[PDB]
């Protein structure tokens, strides 16, 4: 019922039980400006059954700062009336339409409404009906650098999962009658003290896998007490535990009773006293409001200001709130009262966004109940912030110079920026630049690069793509999308399709980075990151990097000459099953996908390229036999291929996907078994086929066996697809060629290497059908596509896959998860991109205020999934020592011309007072004090580019703007010493 | 004395220490619990990342007081 490929990698996080209850959950949102319009985006992309608008005031000028489907053509006309049009477009299966009038009954339709740019009297009277009537309500408002969510989802609400983790899961060795399980081989099992477990296939305590929960206490990270066991056996052997998730009721208070004690999220434990006065504060703003005719303070001025600070003494009082309050704390929101941050929205919104998830789901743990926020460090410090700075403009920037300034607004115009990546990140991130202005300056410009095109998956968080874009370049579109947004930005915006790496440095050489103020990631992956990163670092370039996984998310900011890079930490590594334990030893699905997705490219891939390679490459057979891993391997497939397995019809692809069936899910079981027989033990006595390792059971085909069908299927249509043949699915024929299938005899063999010869290979060789023979002729490989699922790919990994699991007696997995497996498919949504883009946001604000205290800077870490945020300082970067002087060991560098060897060993010696006693390029020895006196006397007058192709024996490339040297040197005491590298500029 | 360490997916732990140990010391005792290697934990109290050579006094870590572990993640 769920469109799988629209929602592909959010189901990776929600869940299709989740999902199926979001499409039965109408939502009413309130206020269209930033806040309510970036709320109602991530809904509609996440799949709710409807979205319903309300906001009848009319569009202002200074709306535009952070709502991006508002333009200046629309000021007058009601905002929902003009945002409807465009969220309408987002997610076909989301109905979305405008409400001119609220009833109170009328809020029995939805299951939870979105409350923003409203009064507390209206909220209570809201929150008052919808805490009695079961409807779940969110409330947040956006405040310059503050912001503040409210969630109430009724006093018996159910919670079925509270932290989005998959159950843990282990294999046990031994269980003691008390009830100490022992976890296998060192593997620790994760759980905690009050988690709850299952049992199966555990040996001498049958009654224990009947699947009961039992309460666990833990003993230590590999064993763990699940009580007395003594009247289900003596002692338990083997087996495997999963956790059993337990639903919690959470009782949540409503804004009236909650509004005098209440219950404080803490996105920062650094800031623990300021919720409170932010508390009080929200409320002065409210109070405020009525009294001005629903009019904020004023950006900056002082007289609004000591009028809301009076306004919070009496809510302290009427409130009994026993807080010394925090003047200037507090004053900075009246002053920012009327500030209009897309960055701000962004982060809210995507928060408030999987709020309306959770309550539509009962999945996730929510927000309770009061999250009060704040990035106060991004206000500038580098320009006047006063009332005449901070004054309306009349342009679409007001929300924004509420708090920054208009001399703050020219230099976010004037930034030239660089944005690595242009898909979920990337559109969030062009959205934001675009709201602030960025680039839109005489000297500003923006540069956006990605290598991919638009599929359809995309779509439920690349928000600027359409289902019309799919096929089209990314960066093109989201250029073309921004333009739209921000008029201001037509022309300013070059995009292209290079991948971000060593290849492409000749159009992101040095003159393309010099320009640049700062460069942003949007990536997908390690290596890209840590690419950007060592070329930041090269040209002293910041960098704004962030991360997502599912619900959580990072933010990191590289300052240069300040704090470390993305690469001066370590993360954990890459996951990589044993090969001997995906080539003979599985008990995982896990390790029947790799093993099925290595057959796939084994059988329809790896085969082909090798004879296209035979018949396209002069020199393949000789340079194979020299570098090959397994040359004998590259002329069977040639002579498979070509000749002695080539097929001629569709039947004859049958007959070959049936002997794939024997070949791997039979013949190669059995000669397994015939090296470790079932029964077999180790030398210390025990079972072989025991702890990790299966005892496997081969298969005998069964044309009446889903399983076996599907794998028939799914090769014979991939063989054919090899060779052009059309393939077919009418079982008639599966049936009419494989009801005579005559299988050759197979007996298990000796002497074989099982993990736990020249001449031959030359024959062959010569057996082979010579390229001359086969001009013009290729065979089609098989190209590994996950989101086409009209490819066989995903059902050949499926099946071959479960027929493993089957040799093995592990438990099947379908299609969605075997993709999920298979394909490495990052789980992600629109929520969590919104958050860092948002958090990557605020800190931008910083480095173009050229902010030198690190303790100003901050790197995000969030888990929406349990309502957790927390940040840090940046780390520093690493100092040393020379001479006295401090040396930056990551940034500093010697920047000298291309002048003589000479000059330069002078240069240290009288600048620096270091003695060069060694310089080298590369691998290359340049020159060293110990070389003869007819080596230096030739040397010494060369250019360093001269010098460096004379000993390289090579001429320099010639778009080749620097080189790079380093050199050993003695300090002015005479000792060696450390010292950054030589950057020659040519 | 008694300090705790919430994790980016919910998981808590709980230390025995004192306020005169070293960082590097509190992750010895966090790799013994979960096996992470003391150069990949990122902790975080009242807003500081913990760097090793330093104290938890350093940081006015007291009893009770509760840290983060977290990760960087390469989505997008
Ligand atoms: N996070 S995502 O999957 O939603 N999209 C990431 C986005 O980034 C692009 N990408 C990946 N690697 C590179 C390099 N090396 N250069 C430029 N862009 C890169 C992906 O195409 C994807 O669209
Ligand atoms: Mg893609
Ligand atoms: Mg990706």
């Amino acid at each position: 019922t769920i469109d799988e490929g629209l929602y592909s990698r959010q189901l990776y996080v929600l869940g299709h039980e989740a999902m199926k209850q979001m499409s039965q959950s109408n939502v009413l949102i309130i206020g269209c400006k930033g806040l309510g319009v970036e709320i109602a985006k991530n809904v509609c992309l996440a799949g709710v059954k409807s979205v319903t608008l309300y906001d009848p005031q009319p569009t202002r000028i200074e709306d535009l700062s952070s709502q991006y489907f508002l333009t200046e053509d629309d000021i007058g006309v009601p905002r929902a009336k003009v945002t409807v049009s465009k969220l309408a477009e987002l997610n076909q299966y989301v109905p979305v339409s405008v409400v001119d009038e609220l009833s109170t009954e009328y809020l029995k339709n939805f299951k939870c409404v979105v409350v923003t740019e409203t009064s507390l009297t209206k909220q209570l009277e809201i929150n008052d009906f919808t805490h009695k009537n079961h409807i779940a309500y969110i409330a947040a408002d956006s405040r310059g650098l503050f912001g503040s969510i409210f969630c109430d989802f009724g006093e018996n609400f159910i919670c079925t999962d509270t932290d989005g983790n998959e159950p843990l899961t282990g294999m046990i060795a031994s269980i003691t009658d008390d009830g100490v399980v022992t976890m296998l081989e060192e593997t620790r099992h994760g759980l905690e003290n009050g988690d709850f477990v299952k049992f199966t296939e555990v040996k001498g305590m049958p009654g224990l896998n009947d699947g009961t929960p039992r309460k666990v206490e833990v003993k230590g990270p590999y064993t763990f007490s699940i009580g007395s066991v003594k009247d289900l056996g003596s002692a338990g052997y083997n087996g495997v535990f999963t956790q059993v998730k337990v639903p919690t009721k959470i009782s949540f208070k409503s804004l009236r009773e909650s509004l005098k004690d209440p219950e404080y999220v803490y996105p920062d434990f650094g800031k623990m006293m300021r919720p409170p006065q932010y508390h009080i504060a929200f409320q002065a703003l409210s109070a405020f409001a009525d009294a001005h005719e629903g009019s904020l303070p004023r950006p900056r001025n002082d007289i609004d200001a000591a009028e809301f600070f009076e306004f919070c003494k009496k809510i302290a009082s009427t409130l009994q709130f026993d807080v010394e309050l925090d003047e200037k704390l507090i004053k900075e929101i009246s002053y920012q009262a009327r500030g209009d941050l897309v960055a701000m929205s962004a982060f809210l919104g995507g928060a408030v966004a999987q709020e309306v998830l959770k309550a539509t789901t009962s999945k996730f743990y929510p927000l309770k109940q009061y999250f009060y926020f704040d990035s106060l460090e991004s206000l500038p410090s580098s320009v006047t912030i006063s009332e005449e700075t901070c004054k309306p403009r009349g342009c679409r920037y007001d929300g924004q110079i509420a708090v920054f300034g208009s001399e703050f607004q020219e230099k976010i115009a004037s930034l030239s920026t660089f944005l690595v990546g242009a898909g979920a990140i990337g559109c969030e991130m062009l959205k934001n630049w675009a709201m602030m202005g960025v680039a839109t300056g005489e000297s500003g410009h923006i540069s956006v690069t990605d290598m991919d095109s638009i599929e359809k998956s995309n779509l439920n968080r690349q928000f600027l793509f359409r289902p019309r874009d799919v096929g089209k370049l990314k960066s093109e579109c989201a250029s073309t999308a921004v333009s739209i947004m921000n008029p201001s930005l037509t022309g300013k915006i070059t995009s292209y399709q290079e991948r971000v790496g060593p290849e492409s440095e000749g159009i992101f050489g040095d003159e393309f980075f010099e320009k640049l103020s700062l460069v942003t990631n949007a990536l997908d992956n390690v290596e890209a990151r840590m690419y950007v990163d060592r070329r930041c670092v090269f040209f002293e370039k910041p960098l704004l990097e962030s991360g997502t996984l599912g619900t959580k998310g990072n933010t990191q900011v590289v300052v240069p000459h300040l704090t470390e890079s993305y690469g001066s930490s370590q993360d954990p590594p890459e996951k990589s099953f044993p090969i001997c334990t995906l080539k003979n030893f599985p008990n995982r699905i896990e390790h029947t996908i790799a093993w099925a997705r290595d057959l796939f490219e084994g059988l329809f891939k790896q085969p082909i390229d090798n004879v296209n390679m035979y018949l396209s490459s002069p020199n393949f057979l000789e340079t194979s036999l020299k570098t090959s891993s397994n040359p004998r391997e590259v002329l069977e497939n040639i002579r498979d291929y070509l000749v002695t397995e080539k097929p001629l019809s569709f039947e004859e692809c049958i007959m070959w996907a049936r002997l794939q069936f024997d070949k791997f899910f039979n013949n190669n079981i059995q000669q397994l078994l015939f090296n470790f027989p079932k029964d077999s033990v180790t030398s210390t006595g025990q079972p072989f086929w025991s702890g990790p390792k299966r005892a496997p059971t081969p298969l005998s085909f069964d044309i009446h066996n889903r399983e076996h069908f599907d794998f028939i299927v799914a090769a014979a249509s991939l063989y054919a697809f090899n060779y052009g043949l059309k393939s077919e699915t009418d079982p008639a024929i599966y049936e009419r060629v494989l009801a005579g299938y005559n299988p050759p005899p197979f007996a298990p063999k000796s002497g074989i290497k099982i993990q736990v010869d020249k001449q031959e290979l030359k024959s062959i060789a010569d057996s082979l059908p010579p390229p001359s023979s086969l001009v013009g002729f290729r065979l089609t490989p098989a190209e590994f596509e996950k989101d086409d699922d009209s490819n066989h790919h995903i059902d050949f990994i499926t099946a071959a896959s479960n027929l493993r699991a089957m040799n093995y007696d592990i438990t099947p997995a379908d299609r969605f998860k075997t993709k999920f497996v298979a394909g490495k498919i990052v789980p992600a949504m629109c929520t969590s991109t919104a958050v860092v883009s948002g958090l990557v946001c605020l800190e931008l604000v910083k480095l173009v205020d050229g902010k030198k205290k690190i303790e100003e800077y901050k790197n995000g870490f969030f888990n929406l999934a349990i309502g957790l945020f927390t940040f840090s300082d940046p780390i520093a970067s690493p100092k040393m020592k020379v001479n006295g002087k401090e040396i930056d060991k990551i940034w500093d560098r010697y920047n000298l011309p291309d002048c003589t060897l000479q000059e330069l060993i002078d240069y240290f010696q009288k600048e620096e007072g270091l003695e060069v006693t060694m310089l080298s390029s590369g691998v290359s020895l340049l020159y060293a004090n110990f070389q003869p006196p007819k080596k230096l006397a030739e040397r010494l007058p060369l250019k360093i580019s001269e010098l460096v192709e004379q000993i390289t024996k090579k001429k320099l490339e010639p778009f080749r703007k620097h080189l790079v040297l380093e050199i050993c040197c003695d300090d002015a005491n005479g000792e060696d010493v450390e010292v950054p590298f030589i950057c020659i500029k040519l | 004395m008694q300090i705790f360490v919430k994790t980016l997916t919910g998981k808590t732990i709980t230390l025995e220490v004192e306020s005169s140990d070293t960082i590097d010391n509190v992750k010895s005792k966090i790799q013994d619990k979960e096996g992470i290697p003391p150069d990949q934990q990122r902790l975080i109290f009242a807003g500081k990342q913990l760097e090793d050579g330093r104290t938890l006094s350093d940081y006015n870590i007291q009893k009770e007081s509760t840290l983060h572990l977290v990760l960087r993640l390469c989505g997008g």
